[PDB]
């Protein structure tokens, strides 16, 4: 239905990385030769890399993501090489909140810190955000598009989760709300839910066993449900996130019941088939009336009600199966195909540290 | 079933 959540990238002001870095290189290496000149060169290339990674808000393709990924790898590889733990290298990174646009009475919501850990955290945020945007753009009617989305949602999930676990010790002060552990923990779960949904779409497209499709859908329902519960009392994410999560929780439960009902029919459990279709119809009716402007469930609704009408007609006239109450049905199982991908530098392809000989 | 899940798991390659 192409109703996937993605995250906007954080904006940052342009910073001259070169000057504060080579000024230390000229200090520690009084050699007026080529080692000082090659570091100074690599420092010039690092400042250029920052401008390419976070200065141009463009290009939802892998080249832009790999540039972001490469710049994250480079910064992580530099914290030990340069005395950044002490504030003798003056470098201030200013980043704006990804979500809080700010009232027109106090400007935008910005934070400036002289911290590499702050820069790492915001850069990793944009890696995850851009990955979520690339995943959300994939054609899910194509197997390669599905695989790209599955990989990128799991990456985004693991990167938001890495920020959750490290942002506090990395920052001296308290972060903006967008990178705060509560926000990125919820984003991590949203991306994990969407990765699981992609596996459900993959299973449906490949015509897998309905028993398996039901367990994949049921697990996606659990992830969407957990995510929307973390948004229930928070207004930090954009307005459309909460209704979309609530809708997807119910759509996934309905998909689980629908595919479980097909299994029931195949087993000649006609009463159970009707009970599960009635539950799917109820869930889809609730989504159609509450979240109408966020999802389109008309085709699914017609499929359910065509199946439920035929089931009831034949059961009343032929089989006379008792239709069980929902609470007397056995629970649908759960199958999780997704994991939050850990961030292990290097996360970029063919990475080469610019300060490796140091 | 169980092997159907295993083949789906080995997909992201």
């Amino acid at each position: 239905m192409a109703t996937f959540i993605s995250v906007q990238l954080k904006k940052t002001s342009e910073v001259d990385l070169a000057k504060p870095l080579v000024k230390f290189i000229q200090q520690t290496y009084p050699s007026g030769g080529e080692e000082q000149a090659q570091y100074c060169r690599a420092a010039e290339e690092l400042s250029k890399l920052r401008r390419a990674a976070v200065g141009r808000p463009l290009d939802k393709h892998e080249g832009a993501l790999e540039t972001l990924l490469r710049y994250y790898d480079q910064i992580c590889s530099i914290e030990p090489k340069f005395p950044f733990s002490e504030n003798q290298i003056c470098l201030t990174f200013t980043w704006k909140d990804a979500f809080d646009k700010g009232s027109l009475f106090g400007g935008s919501v910005k934070l400036a810190l002289a911290s590499l850990g702050y820069e790492k955290s915001c850069v990793l945020f944009n890696c995850a955000a851009l990955a979520s945007q690339i995943a959300a753009e994939q054609n899910l009617d194509n197997d390669e598009g599905l695989k790209i989305a599955a990989k990128h949602y799991q990456f985004a999930s693991g990167a938001f989760l890495h920020i959750k676990e490290t942002v506090l010790s990395a920052l001296s002060r308290e972060p903006t709300v967008d990178i705060s552990p509560d926000t990125v923990g919820t984003l991590s779960l949203i991306m994990l839910a969407q990765a699981q949904e992609v596996f459900f779409l993959k299973a449906t497209r490949d015509k897998m066993k309905d028993a398996i499709i039901a367990k994949l859908a049921n697990q996606a329902a659990d992830y969407f449900g957990d995510a929307f519960k973390q948004c229930q009392y928070k207004d930090t994410l954009p307005k459309e996130v909460f209704p979309v999560l609530a809708a997807k929780h119910c759509i996934m439960q309905a998909n689980a019941e629908y595919h479980q009902s097909i299994l029931a029919k195949q087993q000649k459990k006609f009463g159970e088939e009707i009970a599960r279709l009635q539950h799917a119809a109820e869930l889809i009716k609730t989504v159609a009336s509450r979240y109408d402007e966020y999802v389109n469930v008309k085709d699914f609704s017609d499929k359910i009600n065509r199946a439920l009408a035929a089931a009831k007609k034949d059961n009343d006239f032929i089989y006379h199966d008792r239709v069980p109450d929902l609470k007397d049905l056995d629970p649908i199982g759960k199958a999780t195909l997704v994991k939050s991908t850990p961030v292990n530098v290097p996360i970029s392809q063919k990475f080469t540290d610019l300060f490796e000989k140091m | 079933e169980d092997d159907d899940i295993k083949q789906l798991a080995a997909w992201t390659t």
